[PDB]
């Protein structure tokens, strides 16, 4: 199993266990009359990053291995940008990268506002 | 009377369309699954896959197939299969695959009076297994062999493994060279793509390296060099040529043993542990070769700064190796 | 010409392809027989071997009987594609192919009271798990099974055509092994059961001896050529110090050479073989030399005399030691 | 009910001529494309090539194959995309490629009601891709996969990427041991040969060079060797013996570790990287070789301009082989 | 008028049977068989087979497709192969053929007005060939293609090599790397297997192995190093460093020559020409090492026996090997 | 739409494929040209070369004559299996691969008076016979040769769309050498005689030069290294025994696993290359050199002023031997 805390504008959100059978973690926030949405997406090993057009460019994404650790700094914070966040895990074939659905473990809910 | 068996099975496939699966409109068609392992026939991590053959069984039932008057479940012969819809099953970790050929295809048709079909094939698939290979030769793997349609969503077909945990056999009777299959899973899910939800079966297998001959072979001889090389540090300066010997002889030994046992090794460009333990052992003996040849130097003028480095180096050395085996062993196990 | 094309007509007419013989009425009995034409190579690091036969089966079909003037037909490969056949398959198969140069290396022959026999040449790879905790002195039984993929034991099952033991002929010349020997053949038949039933099996065991010449010229004259090379070092004067050095370095870093040249010939597998030990043994003898040589060289300028009765003790404590141990070797590896 | 969606499938394939495109003879039909990259089993620099195996996805329209009446997007079976025209799209540096087809060939058809065609397949491809392996291993390599239409010219279809450079997907499933994915790039444009224009499409991957296997297999030892070959400026000078042997065995082994280190490369008539270093630390032993005998033949005469040319030696052979070092690893890097 | 041609031509495949062959019932047909033996490329004895690329063409008659009034020989599609009759004819000992398929398949029907049919197609088919290596690298070797009626019998087949012993062509023009066609031959005979008596044809070339590369690979090396062993005995006998490292540096040398050369080769359970070569060269250094060493044992005491040895074992020692080589030479030769 | 449709049912309506256009009137002409795209690896071991082309045939077949809105049909590459293509192959092809991804790569086109452009892309491996006598500064010519297979030259010949040199190009991207130069091509055409009559072939000699950075650096530069060292031995004092036949007997030692290692990846010729003749003269200064120690220490003790004026020479003479050697041999093989 895998379990992931995130804490935090920097979020940083930090996993441990079977890290290798899910080489990608994803950030989602779900506002508070909507359903969830898809914010990035980093891979543990080659640091290749994925991120969404209505935070893109303000958001960055990175991961430290050493502490097995994925950092989303957060800047040009917008009242739009206010939302639960929820830090998940995604195995090797589980498929697409927006839907939450595809992502097995997830966090705990981190308000910002 | 085959006649009439015949007369039954034409018109069964009379008017039938095999672009239309059963249903289609309506509620989803219920496939049920069941693997027999007839063998796992390589492990690779240079390539990073491994090797599988099965018969393969998928379960479903077509209306359109249903026969009344014959109290016999019909065993077809194989080509009839090109005539009826069958599940668009396949593999998305694999590299290739084929269904056997020999004498004929390799492949099995058995209709049931209530219109239940049987469909039967006996496949050799390589199939993509990412390996962490950084705990090398000390790791475990975790292999899965994924299922899944490719065409129709789940609005259209459901998977699901016939028999619950029953539907693999044939794990417990494979042998592998260097591994040993703990534990093998089913999984049932629903993966999303871009197109649609789809339905996905999941086979994982943990493997687990043998460890039994792995430390006997690349670790012990490493070892027992290292200490070899300790040992000149109690010869007296009179005996230099057997000081000489011993450090010459375990340097070449760290020199040959780093660069062919990790050819011997997989050859993919990777970092494992046993690569990090070779390198200190070489260290440690090129330490102790430079250290014989400083006290050589300083021997003749200053013979009792030589007494006291040897005397120190006695117990520096094998108490930096044990601190070293500590560490490693401690990022490692 | 004319009354032949006629007669195969009226049989092709009705004729289902999709029903066996007998089907709900009795068992379809298939006799078989294989003449192997050149028995392949045999792989320990795949642990599989290659086999080319000649495939026959001979079934009752009473749909096609005919009369006329020949009793046999013996027709156009294409004709086995419009008539049923059986769907043999071999279990333990990995990647065979059916010969299709120039044509497809088929043969159906019709006897006029409904006899069918089918014959095909075929190429099979086939598994064959090894032990080779003797290697190189191991003995194998590499088995081929056979039999019916779809068809249960209450609808087809499988017979040898003459007595079991000569259904099976190799050819004389059909030999392609190198450091194998082919001793004989078992021919079995029996039941296997599956989740869809019960399925005859017909299985054939060849005996396989490996010759160990290429092992004798290649690893084991090299080490004891070492091991004696070792060893003569003992022998030399009080005043060849550099000499023995040399002797003792070169002799070790030989003995890796060999221990690691010889692995990548050994297939991988997780165990100790006999080479494993014999290298084992070897590389413990020169290293044990070298050591001897150390312990002479640390009491020489001190304790003469002891340094000169180890020599003395060790001169023919090795060669005793090495003979003792590749007597026991040798008798134990060469009597199992 | 399913006849009639089979009759309205019969009518839209009756009279369906597949020998002509869509509107034949007029203005040129636009293709979109999708890809979804699964893995790159292996990128090869022998063959000078890398394995790619995608989910590639053709949009179009068909006004042929408008129905109306049934509010919905057939999933047909992918025998019926034997009866259908789909483009001519082929991959210009691809040398092995195969649709995979088990258990059935990996292929979907799926019909809109206003006509629109999407055609999926799940595709092996071997692209070559030409190296510059001049700074290996500290090389950055670039590979791209080409994508055109072979019978139909500009006047006839057109080629886009559909979504924008949101069309390839699965970047971060690429995993390779030795290389990682830095950019990926889409390009769209047209080339023209003798038999006309053509549109064009062009996937392209830079991949960057893992560094810390070689710096533990190649350069470690290299630099330990060349270390342990200054011990001989250390020795005094009358042993000759032990200095000549010291030195030849630097020598060999240098020699034995730069046979062995062929690698898998090809037979490229430039010099790498590796090979610029190592030729630096042979002759780094060679020239401290060539000093001892130097120092060997004038000591006969001149005692003390051999121990000065000793003790000079013990500091100008590591200040130049810093240099070196310094130099290479700002060059190459 | 290509009109009549086309009438002509569906008048003869009208009634045609391919189920049955010419003459069928009656007597046997005749078949005529020419091989154009475009190259012969890599003969293989690791695994014992070779590479034969040819035009092979064979010549009947068929009644039914006798035609008048087209003063022509039609040479048709290769298609319309699939119409006519042709012998199964198959290879016995192949492992691997294939058919060139490119541009189209490389076949061609040719019909003559008296109902004669000539069908040629382009071969390159891999062959099995056991080779006696005992006298490797001066063997001989015996490869043959033997050719086959798979399902017709003497009773209703038989071959003949048309043109008699110039049926074969292309021989002279086969350049081998490594080999010589001393001699090729053709036979023809009946082989009884359990299903019948059938025809056979045998096309044999007898290959003789050239030894220039052997030569300059390691007969040189190995009489070289034999010779340098020698210098050993013109060195005086209290100079022992420096005999010691010769004799040990010459039996190093011949067993890296010995594992080198014994790796691009079958394990064959016996011994060659080579290995016996080989092994004599050993067995020549390990006897000159050993003559040191009890030169060395008893130099302190006798020094003038001591003397008396190394003088007599300079000319004992190439006396021998002069005479070692000339039985050698004489044997295999 | 149904216009072409009309067009294409009436083209085809009594059309027959197996009769080539002109049957008994005339000789067909195919007009052919070729674009290499990328001019793959060159193997010296298989003596094979791979190329990847455009091949594009051009014919007329007055059956096949239309009139509608456009001039040129450009039809969909199953078209052409409907119609009489030429059965053109190459000679010297080993395993050549028409494409098949995602559709056959072939395209047809006809024009209203009755022409046929035929075009498709190909992967040919083809055999390059080579002369390995000035390995590895050596040139060759590979060939390429095509012509049809069934159809003599009274029925079918073949000709180059432009000039024979225009006829066929090269991409300026369509480059996959490793260790070789093209200099360029020769297009020319001929008569080949068979058993089965005479044909027309076009051939293209594509003229390559090898590189040669890769045996400098890996063969030439260690047997001069060697060599130097070799003859280093000369300088040291003759009473140090030990070294200088170390020396001797180690430059012994790399210059036979250099001279076994060369001959690696040129194919087992049965003569002698330049670098065999480089690799046999170092290897005998070398041999030479020890074999002067061991005559100057068999004279060091009886006559001390023969041994120094015998090392004196040797040091003279053994360098500018050498460098004659080499300049000699470079002039001769590096202007061939
Ligand atoms: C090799 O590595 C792979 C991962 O890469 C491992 O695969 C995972 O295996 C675990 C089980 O060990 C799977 O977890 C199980 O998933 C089931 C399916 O989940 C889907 O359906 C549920 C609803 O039923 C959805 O909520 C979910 O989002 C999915 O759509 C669950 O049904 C299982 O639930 C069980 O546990 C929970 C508590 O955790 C209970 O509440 C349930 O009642 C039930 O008991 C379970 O969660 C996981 O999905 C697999 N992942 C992948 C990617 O396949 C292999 O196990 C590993 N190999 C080995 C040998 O260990
Ligand atoms: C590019 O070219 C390659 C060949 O170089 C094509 O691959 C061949 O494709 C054809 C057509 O699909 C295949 O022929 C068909 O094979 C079916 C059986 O396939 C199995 O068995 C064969 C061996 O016999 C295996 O190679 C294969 O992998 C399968 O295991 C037959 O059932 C088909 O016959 C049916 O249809 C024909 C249609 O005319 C009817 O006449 C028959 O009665 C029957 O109903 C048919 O013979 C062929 O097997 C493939 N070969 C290989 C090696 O793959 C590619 O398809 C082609 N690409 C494109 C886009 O066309
Ligand atoms: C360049 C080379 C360098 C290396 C050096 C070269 C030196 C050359 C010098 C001499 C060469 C002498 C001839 C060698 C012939 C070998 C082949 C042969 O005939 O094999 C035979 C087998 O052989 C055996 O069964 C014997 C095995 C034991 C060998 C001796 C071990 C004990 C040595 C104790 C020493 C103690 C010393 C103590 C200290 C003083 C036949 O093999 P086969 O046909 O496959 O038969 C297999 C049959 N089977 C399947 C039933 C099993
Ligand atoms: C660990 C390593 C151990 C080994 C040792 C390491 C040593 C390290 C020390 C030094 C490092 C040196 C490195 C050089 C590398 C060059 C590579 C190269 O590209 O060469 C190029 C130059 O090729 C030529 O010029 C061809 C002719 C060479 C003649 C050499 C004569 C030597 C004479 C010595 C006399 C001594 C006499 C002594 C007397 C006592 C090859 O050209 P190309 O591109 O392949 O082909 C041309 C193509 N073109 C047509 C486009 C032009
Ligand atoms: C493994 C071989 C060990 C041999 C030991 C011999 C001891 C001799 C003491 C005089
Ligand atoms: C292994 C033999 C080495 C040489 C010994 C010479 C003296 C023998 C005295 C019995
Ligand atoms: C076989 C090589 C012998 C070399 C002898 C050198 C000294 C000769 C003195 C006459
Ligand atoms: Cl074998
Ligand atoms: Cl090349």
């Amino acid at each position: 199993q895998v379990q992931l805390v995130e804490s935090g504008l920097r979020l940083s959100c930090a996993a441990s266990g079977h890290t290798f059978n899910y080489p990608i973690m994803g950030w989602f926030r779900q506002a508070p009359g909507k359903e969830r949405e898809f914010v990035g997406a980093i891979s543990w090993s080659g640091g290749s990053t994925s991120y969404a057009d209505s935070v893109k460019d303000r958001f960055t994404i990175s991961r430290d291995n050493a502490k097995n650790t994925v950092y989303l700094e957060m800047n040009n914070l917008k009242p739009e940008d206010t939302a639960v966040y929820y830090c998940a895990a995604k195995g090797r074939y589980s498929g697409g990268l927006y839907y939450p659905t595809n992502y097995d473990y997830w966090g705990q809910g981190t308000q910002v506002t | 009377n085959m006649s009439f068996v015949k007369e039954t099975v034409d018109k069964l496939l009379k008017g039938y369309d095999i672009r239309l699966r059963p249903d289609f409109g309506g509620p989803p068609v219920c496939v049920g699954m069941n693997i027999d392992i007839a063998s796992i026939d390589m492990v690779s991590e240079v390539n990073m896959d491994y090797t599988l053959t099965m018969y393969f069984q998928q379960y479903w039932r077509d209306k359109r197939l249903a026969y009344s008057g014959i109290p016999l479940n019909l065993t077809l012969d194989n080509r009839v299969a090109d005539q009826l819809w069958v599940p668009d099953t396949y593999f998305l970790n694999d590299k290739k695959s084929f269904v056997h050929g020999v004498t004929v295809k390799n492949r099995m048709i058995r209709l049931h009076p209530d219109g239940t079909v049987l469909y039967g094939l006996r496949i050799t698939t390589t199939a993509a297994c990412m390996m962490d290979l950084r705990r090398y030769p000390l790791d475990e793997q975790n292999c899965t062999l994924e299922i899944e349609s490719y065409g129709y969503t789940t609005d259209d077909i459901e998977f699901y493994w016939r028999g619950g945990d029953k539907a693999v056999t044939g794990v417990e009777r494979i042998e592998l060279p260097q591994f040993s299959i703990v534990e093998h899973r089913l999984v049932s899910r629903n993966v999303v793509f871009a197109t649609g939800a789809y339905p996905r079966l999941s086979l994982s297998f943990r493997l687990k390296r043998n460890i039994g001959y792995f430390i006997l072979q690349t670790y012990m001889p490493s070892i027992l060099i290292t200490i070899l090389s300790w040992v000149s540090f109690w010869i007296n300066y009179d005996a230099s040529a057997a000081r000489v010997a011993l450090g010459i002889t375990t340097v070449l030994t760290m020199t040959t043993i780093n660069t062919h046992l990790r050819e011997t090794l997989p050859k993919i460009p990777y970092v494992k542990a046993i690569d990090m333990y070779l390198m200190g052992c070489f260290v440690f003996v090129f330490l102790a070769l430079l250290e014989y040849a400083f006290v050589n130097y300083i021997f003749f003028s200053q013979p009792a700064r030589a007494a006291a480095i040897d005397r120190w180096s006695r117990i520096v050395f094998p108490f930096t190796f044990s601190l070293f085996n500590l560490v490693y062993w401690l990022y490692y196990v | 010409t004319t009354v032949f094309t006629r007669i195969l007509d009226r049989l092709l007419d009705g004729y289902d392809n999709r029903l066996r013989p007998g089907l709900g009425e009795r068992v379809t009995e298939v006799k078989t027989d294989i003449f192997v034409t050149s028995f392949g190579p045999v792989s320990d690091h795949d642990m599989e071997y290659t086999i080319d036969v000649f495939f026959r089966q001979s079934w009752k079909d009473e749909r096609l009987k005919f009369k006329g003037p020949m009793t046999v037909l013996r027709l156009n490969n294409l004709m086995a594609s419009k008539i049923w056949t059986p769907d043999t398959f071999f279990h333990n198969g990995k990647k065979s192919v059916a010969h299709n140069m120039t044509m497809p290396n088929k043969l159906l022959r019709i006897t006029e009271d409904g006899t069918l026999l089918y014959t095909m040449r075929l190429t099979v790879r086939a598994e064959c798990p090894m032990h080779l905790e003797d290697f190189p002195m191991d003995a194998h039984a590499c088995p081929l099974k056979f039999g019916s993929y779809a068809y249960t034991r209450a609808e087809v099952v499988y017979e040898w055509t003459r007595e079991p033991a000569r259904s099976v002929v190799v050819a004389e010349d059909g030999s392609r092994l190198n450091q194998y020997d082919l001793l004989g053949q078992t021919v079995d038949s029996g039941i296997v059961q599956s989740s869809t039933g019960e399925y005859v099996v017909m299985t054939t065991h060849f005996h396989l001896k490996r010759k160990i010449g290429y092992f004798v010229i290649q690893t084991y004259l090299p080490c004891i050529m070492t091991v004696i090379l070792s060893q003569v070092s003992f022998w030399l004067n009080r005043e060849s110090v550099p000499a023995r050095t040399v002797f003792g370095v070169t002799t070790v870093l030989t003995m890796t050479t060999l221990s690691i040249s010889a692995r990548n010939s050994l297939p991988k597998v997780a165990y100790a073989t006999a080479m494993d030990w014999f290298i084992a043994v070897c590389y413990a003898f020169v290293f044990s030399a070298l050591i001897e040589f150390a312990t002479v060289n640390y009491f020489t300028k001190s304790q003469p005399a002891r340094a000169a009765k180890i020599d003395r003790l060790s001169r023919i404590a090795f060669p005793l030691l090495f003979g003792i141990f590749n007597l026991v070797y040798w008798a134990t590896y060469l009597n199992r």
